[PDB]
């Protein structure tokens, strides 16, 4: 392997105004939206599960 | 063998700025406590700033637990309201 | 530590410095009123004459106000201090807060 | 007529000195009062009750009143 | 039992409870004194126009603020611990009674000679007899001989409970798998009430304790009659 | 110049005290609240035991 | 202890310890544990009430098998499986 | 703009996604324990690993690639890791407290003895002793890794770090085998309770520490570490030594003295 | 950058005191109301 | 006079009895006549009139010690409004008794209490101080 | 502390509205539940 | 023999509030003595003191549970 | 922009604001639960039901007030707002981890509310003792949801503790030593260390309860050789450090409030105040068993824990007398914040003295699990902690918002609250001494009067809480913007204006060493 740190330092110091969690490129946006969708969708599902568990069956 | 980079080769950003400035004996990012002068009007404490004002904390006597805080403005030297030692702002950068 | 006489002589000397500036006058009075005492008339006299050298009539009246305030409920302290200061008040033309109506709420 | 020179130093410390001693005096007054009106009162009440107390006579009065499950 | 508008402890029925009353009187006076002193000093600091706002030296006065409370704590600890160990003192009991906690009632066992055991349930409010006490009466009381040192053993067969009788200075937790011991000595006959003192479910408030103290002769005949 | 307290202090104090005493006295005595006071010096003991 | 090599603890010294002491010790323990391997005869089943606790069924399987159940050595509340 | 040496962090969604992942994992465990479903639990675990990956990814971006880790920022992270390990020590302390409470005072239900009647403990001189030599050896090899890194030796750093990881995996496989082979279970009273809960939480920490070392291994492969700046390795080394010391206490207390 | 100053360093608007009153009423009211309706929920089950 | 928000980093005026000489003058900008007054102040103060002396004081200071230390009638508003809301609380208690609380148990009926009281006296509840100690068993009445 | 005069003064009548609305937001929902307690207990 | 038993006396081995071991020990002691007396053709009456103490101290449900488990073969103590 | 600022925050001020909003909302929930308690006890009989629903309310009352109201307001709220400002730091050491500490709490609160909605709730008490909390007496998900709620709150405070300790130690000006930091900063660090050391023990205890309920472990089950008393040791080893975690930030704010409104530049006996807070924290780890005097422990152990508990009165007394010495000679400003602090000093002292009464294991036999204990801790919590929170809130509200409160309304609020809390809890001393047990939905007839008065007091407190909401509305409605603040020379947090800019101390303060 060769030292490619200088290329990453240039990429993540690029003056594009992007936050660090999105500065890697389009793949960061996809991984973020996958994470947030599962979190928000799972949270809504947990609220449904609470409603079901709150009454006898 | 080698193969491990050094800070001289690979440090970047603010870390490199601190490293290179310390190698010149400079402290632009306020890592060290400044040493006081005698604090007279003729020999005031010189407070660097990038703006025209900066908050000064004055420990009037050694081992005082109370710190005296005040804004030091550009212009004529100002005195600590508790002990009267003089401070003068030196803007640059 | 230091006697009452040494303390008063320190403050008399402090206010008697001929070229005392406005900052040192305020610093002196603001520090002095923190102590558990009403300042001796000789101290106030030196402070009032410092106001004269600084061409500051208003601070001289304020100093008389804070003498009365430091006395708290002891009503007899302020008339005594004014009595002892009357020659200085007449010499310098310093009107008391009462003569100026500044004791009225 | 001139006015006499009043005490001008340490008036706050003198007020504190006077009333801290005063509070100490009142504390002793309360301790004596409390020992007499509460502590000793409880001591004598229990001592007077049991000096000539008759537990069998007490029981018989309770039994005749019908309070017991085991003693009619 | 407690009476309406009661301010302090129920009247002592045991010598140990009598010691607790006297230690509480001794301690309550100190609590009254310190709180009054603090309240007064507060008003003292707030009722003068005189001022002193410069730096105050603290070392000398903090000797007073430390030695005096330390001495006071010692005058509390000494009688407190003396009562603590006299509670624990070796005594020679003449009878051992076990109580088992249940949801939601107490069962008692007298197994020194015969196998006497029974349950003790709260008298419901609708079934109280005129003059009986709401939430306090039981169907089967704990009959005990008066003026005799009794060993009580406390346990439980389900959740935690606590067997308490304030008149006698008694409170012993009822823990399953554990046999806790306390001593009981009543100076007088009568009825002495207590209530479960550990949260134990839906009827935690409704499983009281009633001790019936009678002469030995009546206790012996009562024990025989309950075989 | 007179502030709110100079203009209305006396009325607020008087009306507040009068309203507070009246409604608490009413609540304490007129709606059937059970205070359960001590029977000492107030209740005549009555026979309770039956056959 | 017994070794002396002090004055400079560095990469070479700690590799010396890794290959000269640490890994040989693992080899010896592996060897030792390898002679003492092999199954021991499982003991007779006694339905002790302080063992094989079941106060709520497990959330897997049939609710009666522990998570890493071994049929050879782990009996059920009713005894060993077959 | 700033003339201090500290790091102002970009606004980040990972705190929220991490907190929501904890909600999903805890409500998932409740769903699993009581309502016979693992769905919420799997979503929580997945979001938890996505949060941890992107969070620590950003920390590497902020430090290796952007240079925000000044000596003052490094010193703060040093305090943070030490304090975190301290809180982990107190967590295990509770389980050692539980163990000694039960074993020093064996109740009648156990037969009044320790080990309890019907419990046949593992031999502490067989695999438990082997596991002790494995973790002790990994403490030596990870120290060789550290000195190799400080002296600028890339090849031997990766050599020692790989050996340390292999030993960590070796311990996990040996423990997994010991779990299956054990004649006692987590349901075999307070002996099985203290044994598996304490060693199980330790085994989890071994897996966490091994993962941390693997992260440092691949970061070393990509030349992230300098000979002077490499706190990610140091934090992993501190955590690995913590894992080792906990085992030594487990071995002495539960495997040896408790046998 | 973000807005600064009074009424701008908060996640709720204070532009209109009556819209704010409704929001504070809903915010604090829902917290106070929640235990009463949970008690109602439990009583309505058994 | 006018103090601004962005002024927070500058020395400001305060009226404190324990800080009699503030960092700045109450009035900063002087008119033509006020400028002339300050020039006259450099001469003997005996030549100043009472109105001019008051004017010099009001330029340096905002309130006098008497003005800044004056009492107010705020306690009347505070105490009176506190009793109103405490009085309003009783309205909530009245509503609760009327609409929420049902009947209290039958053991509080007057006849039950009278019989319960005797039974407590029959078992000698609190006979040393608390209860039965206040009953006269010889005279069959409450001790006077 | 010194402060500016209110940029949007709240008159006594406006304070009466806010006070009443605030108290009613606390009292009405809880009052409704407590009023219907007997319906909840026996149904 | 030296009998007049009222209740179990103080035992210095078990001097604290927790009396679980006192009941457990005397239950063991009686049945260990009973087994010794039964096996070698003796009289169980020599075990009577242990019987009186454990019956005084032990909860009925403890004895009954321990009795069931001795008969079932699951009693964890050594007898 | 809104989501980036308030959901993705890395700013200590905004995060502190979120904590304050969260704690205020929780305070509404805790208040409603407290009224449901005293409504049940307001007259003899049963109002809601049997002890199950009652103790579910009691259990949630404690949890909400402690973990969701006091701790987020004092530590997460005032701590995040004031600590960086008081040391001239640009932010917390871990600003992004700081955001997760907050956002763990709404799910923690959701889990608590879920436990009371499913099955019959967790009617166990906030101590959650087994076997009542076990899977037999409390089958179902309620207790497990309660445990997980405590898990999330535990993680939140442990990470917050790591953040505060690191920030306070590492991010001061290079010339400022630890003995040049304000007392509130001291109180937060000491609180953070108690959190760091005690919560992991709690997390271990409740994890063992979780496995006992769901994995057939028997840590606390005698059938498997366990001991229910072991849980009590594990809980209370955290439990007492927790009550000192609840009061220590209050101690720090009181020091600042008393100093400020006495016109003083410094508190009396600074080093004595530091010594006392550190002594109180240390002693708080070796006294836990005074919550267990009736469980059947040896007399020698009961003699030690009685003695060790009482020592704590000495360092605490130093703080009380130093607060009085700070008042001595001051230019007293009778602000509403000062009134709260003066009420704190007296009422906390009363509650502290009744704690010393309970420290005596002999007397505690009769007082344990009675309302005398309830009287003790409500004086130090519902008057101590609460008044410190209210005093801090009215003192620093102009700094946080830039608007001023109505001082007359705030004084009226204090007057109503003072009457309400004392009418509520002072008669509970009588109920405790006379023998009324804790956690009862109903009581014998003799306890009627004091229960009636106590419940009437709680309604007065409700009126104060409702007035508080109006007072906050009136401040935001009127928009009286702050101009000048006194004593900025010894109160650094005010020196950047009201409110301070989003970024403060971008250029750090100048402090030389001389
Ligand atoms: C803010 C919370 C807080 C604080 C500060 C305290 C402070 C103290 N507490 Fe309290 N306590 C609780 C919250 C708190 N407590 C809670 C919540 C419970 C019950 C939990 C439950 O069961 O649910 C409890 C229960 C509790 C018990 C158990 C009673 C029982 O359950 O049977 C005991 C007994 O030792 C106790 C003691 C003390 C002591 C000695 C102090 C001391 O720190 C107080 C020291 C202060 C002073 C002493 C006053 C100031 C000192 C002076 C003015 C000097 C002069 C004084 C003397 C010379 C004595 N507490
Ligand atoms: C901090 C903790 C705290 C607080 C504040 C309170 C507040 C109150 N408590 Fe509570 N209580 C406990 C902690 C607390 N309690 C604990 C630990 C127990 C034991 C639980 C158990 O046994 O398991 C208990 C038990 C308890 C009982 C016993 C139940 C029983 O044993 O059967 C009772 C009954 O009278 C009671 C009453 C009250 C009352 C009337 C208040 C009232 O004073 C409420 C008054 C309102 C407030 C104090 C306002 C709240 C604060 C805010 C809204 C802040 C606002 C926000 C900003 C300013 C930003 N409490
Ligand atoms: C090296 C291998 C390690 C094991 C890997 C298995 C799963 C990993 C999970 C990690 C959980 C860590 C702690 C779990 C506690 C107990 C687990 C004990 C360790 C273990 O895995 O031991 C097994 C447990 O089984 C079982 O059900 C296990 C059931 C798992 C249920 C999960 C419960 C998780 C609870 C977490 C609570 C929160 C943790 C604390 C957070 C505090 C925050 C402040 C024993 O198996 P057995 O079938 O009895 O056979 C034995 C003889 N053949
Ligand atoms: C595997 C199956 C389930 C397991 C669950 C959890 C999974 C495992 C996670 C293991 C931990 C991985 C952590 C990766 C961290 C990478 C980021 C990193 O290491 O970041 C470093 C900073 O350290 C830092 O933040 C260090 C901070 C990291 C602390 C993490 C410590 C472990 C925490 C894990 C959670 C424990 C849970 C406890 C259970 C009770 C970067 O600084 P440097 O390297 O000095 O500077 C870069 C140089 O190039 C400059 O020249
Ligand atoms: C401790 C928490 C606070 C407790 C104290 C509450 C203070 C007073 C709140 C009043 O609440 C309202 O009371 C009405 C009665 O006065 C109820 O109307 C009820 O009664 C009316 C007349 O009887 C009917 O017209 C309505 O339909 C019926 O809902 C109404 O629902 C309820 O919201
Ligand atoms: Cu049994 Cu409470
Ligand atoms: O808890 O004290
Ligand atoms: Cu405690
Ligand atoms: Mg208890
Ligand atoms: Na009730
Ligand atoms: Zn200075």
């Amino acid at each position: 392997f060769e030292n490619r740190v200088a290329e990453k330092q240039k990429l993540f110091q690029e003056d594009n105004g992007l936050p660090v969690h999105l500065k890697g490129g389009a793949t960061d946006n996809i991984l973020y939206r996958v994470t947030m969708t599962l979190c928000l969708g799972g949270t809504l599902y947990s609220l449904y599960c609470l409603g079901w568990a709150s009454f006898p069956h | 063998g080698g193969g491990v980079p050094t800070d001289e080769e690979q440090a970047t950003g603010l870390e490199r700025e601190v490293m290179l400035a310390a190698r010149k004996g400079q402290d632009p990012y306020n890592i060290l406590a400044p040493k006081a002068t005698s604090g007279t009007k003729e020999d005031p404490n010189l407070v660097p700033s990038i703006t025209n004002k900066r908050i000064v904390g004055c420990i009037c006597e050694e081992d005082n637990s109370t710190v005296i805080w005040f804004w030091l403005h550009k212009g004529e030297a100002q005195r600590c309201p508790s002990c009267g030692t003089h401070y003068k702002l030196v803007p640059h950068q | 530590h230091e006697t009452d006489e040494e303390f008063d002589a320190r403050w008399v000397t402090y206010f008697n410095k001929p070229d005392i500036d406005a900052w040192e006058l305020r610093k002196g009075m603001n520090t002095l009123v923190g102590y558990d005492l009403v300042p001796e008339p000789k101290i106030i006299d030196a402070a009032l004459r410092a106001c004269r050298r600084l061409n500051d009539f208003a601070s001289a009246v304020r100093i008389l106000e804070v003498v009365k305030d430091k006395a708290g409920p002891h009503k007899e302290i302020y008339p005594y201090v004014i009595q002892e200061l009357r020659p200085t008040l007449n010499e310098l033309g310093i009107s008391t807060p009462e003569e100026l109506g500044l004791d009225k709420v | 007529t001139a006015l006499a020179k009043p005490q001008m130093r340490g008036l706050l410390a003198r007020r504190l000195r006077f009333h801290i001693v005063g509070a100490f005096m009142v504390s002793l007054g309360f301790a004596t009062f409390y020992k007499f009106a509460v502590a000793e009162k409880r001591k004598k009440a229990y001592a007077d009750f049991y000096r000539n107390y008759d537990s069998m006579k007490d029981f018989e009065e309770m039994r005749k009143a019908g309070i017991f499950q085991s003693a009619k | 039992m407690a009476y309406p508008m009661q301010l302090g402890f129920q009247d002592a029925t045991s010598p140990i409870m009598e010691e607790l009353l006297h230690f509480h009187d001794h301690t309550l006076m100190i609590v009254f004194l310190i709180s009054s002193l603090v309240l007064y000093i507060i008003s003292l600091m707030l009722t003068t126009k005189l001022t002193h706002t410069s730096t105050m030296d603290a070392q000398e006065v903090e000797t007073i603020w430390t030695i005096l409370p330390a001495i006071i704590l010692i005058l509390i600890a000494l009688p407190s611990l003396r009562i603590l160990y006299m509670m624990d003192e070796i005594n020679n009991p003449s009878l051992t009674v076990k109580t088992m906690g249940h949801q939601w009632y107490w069962s008692y066992e007298y197994t020194d000679y015969e196998d006497l055991s029974f349950d003790s349930y709260m008298i419901p409010t609708s079934e109280l007899k005129p003059g009986e006490l709401r939430l306090l009466e039981v169907d089967n009381r704990v009959v005990l001989p008066m003026e005799m040192t009794i060993r009580m053993l406390v346990s439980s067969e389900d959740v935690l409970h606590s067997w308490a009788v304030p008149s006698l200075g008694l409170k012993t937790d009822a823990i399953p798998g554990r046999l806790n011991q306390t001593t009981l000595m009543s100076s007088r006959p009568g009825l002495y009430y207590g209530q479960c003192s550990e949260i134990c479910g839906s009827n935690h408030s409704f499983m009281p304790i009633v001790l019936e103290l009678v002469p030995l002769k009546y206790f012996e005949k009562w024990s025989a009659s309950m075989l | 110049a007179p502030d709110f307290h100079d203009k209305y202090g006396n009325a607020v104090l008087a009306s507040g005290a009068t309203f507070c005493v009246a409604v608490w006295v009413y609540m304490a005595t007129q709606i059937g609240i059970e205070w359960n006071p001590s029977p000492v010096g107030r209740v005549t003991p009555k026979e309770w035991r039956e056959q | 202890a017994a070794k002396g090599d002090h004055g400079g603890t560095g990469a070479r010294t700690w590799r010396f310890l890794t290959f000269g002491l640490a890994l040989p010790s693992v080899a010896l323990c592996t060897l030792n544990s390898w002679l003492h391997s092999g199954h021991r005869e499982r003991p007779a089943f006694i339905p002790y009430h302080h063992l094989r606790i079941r106060t709520k069924p497990f959330s897997w399987g049939d609710g009666n098998h522990t998570f890493f159940h071994n049929p050879r050595v782990n009996p059920l509340p009713t005894g060993y499986e077959k | 703009h700033q003339t201090h040496a500290y790091h102002m962090v970009n606004p980040s969604p990972w705190p929220l996604t991490g907190a929501l992942s904890a909600l999903l994992m805890t409500s998932g465990l409740t769903m699993w324990f009581h309502f016979n479903s693992m769905t919420l639990l799997m979503i929580g675990l997945t979001t938890n690993m996505l949060t941890m990956y992107q969070w620590w990814r950003d920390v590497i971006r902020e430090s290796t690639f952007q240079g925000h880790h000044t000596p003052a920022v490094q010193k703060g992270l040093r305090y943070g890791m030490i304090l975190f390990i301290i809180s982990e020590v107190l967590f295990f302390t509770g389980f050692f407290w539980a163990f000694y409470h039960s074993s020093l005072a064996p109740t009648p239900e156990l037969g009044g003895c320790w080990p309890p009647t019907g419990i046949h403990p593992l031999n502490p001189l067989e695999v438990p002793l082997l596991n002790t030599s494995v973790l002790l050896a990994s403490g030596v090899s990870i120290t060789w890794a550290h000195h190799s890194l400080m002296e600028g030796d890339r090849k031997h750093m990766l050599q020692a770090l790989f050996i340390t990881i292999t030993l960590g995996v070796y311990f996990t496989l040996l423990q997994a085998s010991e779990y299956y082979e054990a004649p006692f279970t987590i349901s075999d009273g307070v002996y099985g309770s203290t044994f598996f809960v304490a060693t199980g939480f330790h085994g989890l920490h071994v897996i966490i520490g091994s993962t941390f070392l693997i992260v440092c291994f691949f970061r070393q492969l990509k030349f992230h570490f300098t000979s002077n700046h490499h706190f990610g390795f140091e934090a992993g080394a501190w955590y690995w030594h913590f894992v080792d010391v906990v085992w030594l206490f487990l071995y002495v207390s539960i495997y040896w003295w408790g046998s | 950058h973000y807005e600064e100053g009074p009424g701008k360093n908060i996640p709720f608007s204070v532009e209109n005191k009556w819209r704010l009153l409704a929001m504070m009423t809903l915010f604090f009211g829902s917290g106070f109301a929640a235990p009463f309706f949970i008690v109602r929920h439990q009583l309505l089950k058994k | 006079s006018v103090v601004k928000s962005e002024d927070y980093a500058l020395p400001s005026y305060v009226d404190r009895r324990d800080y009699p000489l503030p960092d700045v003058a109450h009035v900063k900008n002087l008119s033509a006549s006020q400028k002339a007054l300050k020039e006259k102040e450099k001469a003997s103060w005996s030549s100043l009139s009472i109105d001019e002396k008051v004017e010099l004081y009001r330029l340096k200071f905002k309130e006098s010690f008497a003005e800044m230390n004056r009492s107010t009638n705020e306690w009347k508003t505070v105490v009176g409004a506190a009793m109103f809301f405490i009085g309003f609380t009783a309205l909530l208690l009245i509503w609760e008794k009327h609409y929420v609380y049902g009947p209290i148990p039958h053991t509080f009926e007057e006849e039950w209490v009278a019989k319960q009281t005797k039974r407590m006296l029959d078992m000698k509840v609190a006979p040393i101080q608390g209860f039965s100690a206040k009953w006269d068993y010889d005279k069959n009445e409450w001790k006077k | 502390i010194t402060a500016k005069p209110a940029k949007t003064p709240t008159s006594p009548k406006e304070q009466a509205i806010g006070l009443s609305v605030t108290f009613l937001s606390f009292l009405l929902p809880a009052g409704w539940v407590l009023y219907h307690l007997d319906n909840y207990k026996k149904s | 023999k030296i009998k007049n038993y009222q209740t179990a006396p103080f035992d210095s081995r078990f001097p604290n509030q927790n009396q679980t071991r006192n009941c457990w020990q005397n239950y063991l002691d009686f049945h260990r003595c009973e087994k010794a007396m039964t096996a070698k053709g003796g009289d169980v009456s020599v075990c009577e003191w242990y019987r009186r103490v454990y019956k005084s101290l032990c909860p009925i449900s403890w004895v009954s549970t321990w009795d069931d488990r001795r008969a079932e073969g699951t009693f964890p103590g050594k007898i």
